[PDB]
């Protein structure tokens, strides 16, 4: 027999103690080696209430991930609130590791397998492992780039839909990449995205919202007010600071037929994401700078009012990045024996 | 732990006004903060919440354009923005701090949490200008009942001073309290309860007096 | 968006009822003193924060959401706000009755033949000694109603803890002799009292 309960856990990798690439320095000083031999465990008949909005693993995943990022990353200068250290700022190596969280002794992770399930109901087939699967600790806003996909049917998540201060998260079924390339000024970039493919799955998506909000009509925007890392979909290429503008994606008029390229650029001064202040950055390094990435997740925020008018707009980009993990961790439980 | 809002202020038609929240006792950057209108003789009314981390803002279709929610975490200070005011702008603006919303540890409130609140700072859209104002007599009709009075029509600003007779009637005086009418102007009335039987033997005037018009008047009433 | 009734009172020790009528969301409540910041009292419709008495409470199903305050005191007399998101209700002004009930005087009168002169019709009505100051006034076309050309006020206190408001109707001099009849009706505590001017 088991009850809810919160514990330190702690992480796995297969990370390699020689490399130089920052997740691997990171996760060998902080992890251990993953599970050599991991089994899972079925629950028979048994139901369980999990809340993917109220998980401590989020919290701990959140505070690791900033750890991991204040070690890792040298900017030139660092300002926060008045203080600003200056720092010598080399290039590093940068490419995200699959993370497992292990619990602790005493404890035991509890998985929901429910294919269609949303985060917060019960849940029929109930598992228990001992770690999570390797979760990709990827910044971004807007997309969520790199971690997994629905098993059958899209799925909308949120604490209530009725909320409006409250995040959605839309998980997929089928990836969409964003191949984003910075050629051979030295700052403009673009990402690209075959066009078909990823307004079929948009007007997927559509489709699903208005089973959620009363068959009315939906329409997108882009997001209204705040700085770049929200207006614009932001994400870490290899020590550069992607900034894309992501307005032809959400195209209400095409539900184009080929490519989208979004005009990217690479910051030289950014805020850092653990609301900390503001960080100065070395101009970017020379050559082909490459980031095939899988789209695996999109975050909505829902223009409140408007419930008189008979359609709702949704904006990218949800909030601060502990909801990412929710978008892996939202089907892990973790009880006391 | 509180909101301090600005002071209070009045503008012109179009223009634009900018009010602060400077935060004060807890950490500014968590917990998201919603800007509310209350309008004369209306019901409240939200204008949007701004999430103090990033910036991000959720506005209903009502105030797209026309209002920006701000901030500045270096000295935690929300910030309001509207341009172009009319008359159905002149309103009491509060800015308030959700707390079952944003980075940090949530209230627990499964509806919006409106933990702090602001004092308010009241705009007013003065589309007056000064002038005076144009008295005319309310003259009584039909046991012993018998009132009458004097109205004042269209002036800015209050206050006015009437004094009924020069100073002779004052009992049974009852001056009402002016009105900001639609095109933001002054107006006011001024009775008297007197006796039936005293009309035709004493009749009374207004003494309308408006200072800063430099206005004095005297209307007559049968 | 959420109705909620204008006014309640009660005497230093009974209790009251507010509620809000709308649609079957959560609903929470606020005490707004002259003036002051407004204050949370009760949250997701029965549950109450720290800081606050256990004589607010509340609940809410079928419709409507109520807040009730138990043992009342003299300084309770302010505001009341409750809210479902961004569905917010009107306001419930809570009187703390020192005095006893008045119920409105109300005069109409005409606009004024010099008023008429330079073509302008202001039909005034005036409302006196009335308690508490939960005034709602209402001017008609002989038997039908108007809405537009309406100016009216906000309570204020007399010399001697009673309200009185103003009421004005704006007019043309045609739509003046238009027809026979106009009328300043003033609701108060359940029931109206109506004058009457003609031409
Ligand atoms: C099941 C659940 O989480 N409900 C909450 C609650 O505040 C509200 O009743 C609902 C819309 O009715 O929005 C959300
Ligand atoms: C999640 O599923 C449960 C039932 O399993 C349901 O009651 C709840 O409304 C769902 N939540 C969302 C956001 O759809
Ligand atoms: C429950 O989860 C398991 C995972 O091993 C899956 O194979 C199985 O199909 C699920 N149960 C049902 C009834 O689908
Ligand atoms: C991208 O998605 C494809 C599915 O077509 C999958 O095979 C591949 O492993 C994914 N790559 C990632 C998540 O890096
Ligand atoms: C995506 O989900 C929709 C409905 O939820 C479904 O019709 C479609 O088959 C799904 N995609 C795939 C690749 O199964
Ligand atoms: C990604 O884009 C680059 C340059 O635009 C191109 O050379 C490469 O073939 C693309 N790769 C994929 C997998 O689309
Ligand atoms: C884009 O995706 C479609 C799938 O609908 C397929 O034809 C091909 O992979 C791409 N087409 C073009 C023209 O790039
Ligand atoms: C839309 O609502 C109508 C009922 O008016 C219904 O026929 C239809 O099933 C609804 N839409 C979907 C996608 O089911
Ligand atoms: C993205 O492009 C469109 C049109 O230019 C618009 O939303 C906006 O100007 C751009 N976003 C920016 C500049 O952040
Ligand atoms: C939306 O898609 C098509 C492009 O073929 C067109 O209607 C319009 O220019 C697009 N809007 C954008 C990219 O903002
Ligand atoms: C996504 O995964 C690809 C393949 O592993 C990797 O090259 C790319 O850097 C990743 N993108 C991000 C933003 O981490």
């Amino acid at each position: 027999v088991w009850k809810d309960a919160d514990t330190t856990l702690f992480c796995a990798s297969d990370a390699k103690a020689h490399e130089t690439e920052v997740h691997n320095v990171w996760a060998t000083h902080a992890c251990v080696p993953t599970d050599p031999n991991p089994q899972e465990i079925h629950l028979e008949n048994v139901t369980e209430n999990f809340n993917m909005w109220k998980n401590n693993m989020v919290e701990q995943m959140q505070e690791d991930v900033i750890s991991l990022w204040d070690q890792s990353l040298q900017p030139c200068v660092k300002l926060t609130g008045g203080s600003v250290i200056k720092q010598a700022c080399p290039k590093i190596s940068f490419d995200p590791i699959p993370i497992h969280y292990c619990t602790p002794a005493g404890y035991v992770i509890l998985k929901c397998n429910d294919k269609n399930f949303n985060g917060t109901g019960p849940c029929k087939n109930v598992s228990s492992v001992q770690c999570t699967h390797g979760i990709k600790p990827v910044v971004s806003t807007q997309l969520l780039l790199n971690g997994s996909l629905a098993e059958e049917e899209i799925i909308i998540r949120s604490e209530n839909l009725t909320n409006n201060a409250k995040t959605i998260i839309v998980h997929l079924n089928k990836s969409v990449e964003i191949n984003c390339t910075r050629p051979s000024d030295i700052r403009k970039a673009y990402c690209e995205i075959n066009g078909t493919k990823w307004n079929k799955v948009l007007k997927q998506v559509t489709e699903k919202l208005k089973e959620h909000f009363n068959n009315k009509t939906i329409i997108f925007q882009p997001p209204s007010g705040g700085d770049l890392e929200i207006t614009m979909h932001s994400f870490n290429c290899r020590g550069e600071f992607f900034y894309c503008n992501t307005t032809q994606l959400f195209n209400n008029t095409c539900i184009c037929n080929g490519t989208i390229t979004l005009p990217c650029k690479i910051k030289q001064i950014i805020n850092m994401w653990q609301g900390t202040g503001q960080a100065m950055y070395a101009p970017p390094i020379d050559g082909k700078i490459n980031c095939v990435s899988n789209i695996t997740g999109i975050l909505l925020t829902r223009d409140g009012g408007a419930n008189n008018t008979s359609n709702e707009t949704f904006r990218p980009g949800g909030g601060n990045i502990k909801d990412n993990w929710r978008s892996e961790l939202y089907k892990y439980k973790v009880v006391q024996i | 732990a509180d909101l301090v809002q600005s002071g209070a202020v009045v503008k012109k038609p179009g223009d634009s006004v900018r009010i602060s929240c400077e935060a004060q006792g807890y950490r500014f950057p968590d917990y998201i903060i919603h800007w509310i209108r209350r309008a004369p003789g209306q019901g409240p009314e939200w204008m949007g919440w701004m999430n103090p981390m990033g910036g991000q803002v959720n506005i209903p279709w009502k105030f797209q354009g026309r209002v920006s929610m701000t901030r500045d975490t270096s000295i935690e200070t929300a910030f309001l923005d509207l341009r172009g005011l009319k008359s159905d702008d002149t309103a009491v603006y509060y800015c308030v701090r959700d707390r079952s919303n944003g980075s940090g540890k949530r209230f627990e409130s499964s509806n919006w949490f409106l933990d702090l609140w602001g004092r308010g700072t009241a705009v007013t859209i003065q589309s007056a200008s000064t002038k005076g104002p144009s008295v005319f007599p309310l003259a009584p009709s039909s046991g012993g009942t018998a009132a009458l009075g004097c109205l004042v029509k269209d002036y800015f600003p209050e206050p006015v001073t009437v004094s009924w007779n020069s100073g002779a009637l004052t009992s049974g005086v009852h001056t009402f309290p002016a009105v900001l009418q639609s095109s933001g102007l002054y107006s006011l009335s001024s009775v008297v309860t007197v006796p039936s039987s005293s009309l035709g033997t004493q009749t009374y005037i207004c003494n309308v007096n408006h200072k800063p018009s430099n206005t004095k008047v005297d209307k007559r009433v049968e | 968006a959420l109705t909620q009734p204008r006014s309640v009172s009660a005497s230093p020790g009974q209790s009251v009822t507010i509620s809000c009528t709308g649609t079957h969301n959560l609903v929470s409540w606020c005490q707004h003193q002259p003036g002051r910041a407004p204050k949370l009292l009760i949250y997701d419709f029965n549950k109450r924060p720290s800081g606050v008495p256990d004589r607010f409470s509340g609940s809410g199903s079928g419709g409507t959401a109520s807040l009730t305050i138990t043992g009342l005191q003299d300084d309770d007399d302010a505001e009341y706000f409750c809210w479902a998101y961004e569905a917010f209700g009107g306001g419930t002004k809570l009187t703390v009755l020192g005095q006893p009930k008045a119920a409105p005087s109300v005069t109409l009168f005409p606009p004024s033949s010099e008023e008429l002169q330079a073509n302008k019709a202001t039909l005034v009505c005036l409302i006196s000694d009335f308690y508490p100051g939960a005034v709602t006034v209402a001017w008609k076309a002989d038997s039908s109603p108007v809405k537009a050309g309406v100016e009216t006020t906000t309570p204020s206190k007399q010399s001697n803890n009673k309200y009185a408001a103003s009421s004005y109707l704006s007019l043309t001099p045609e739509q003046w002799k238009s027809h026979r009849s106009y009328s300043c009706q003033v609701t108060h505590e359940g029931s109206t009292v109506e004058k009457t001017v003609a031409p």
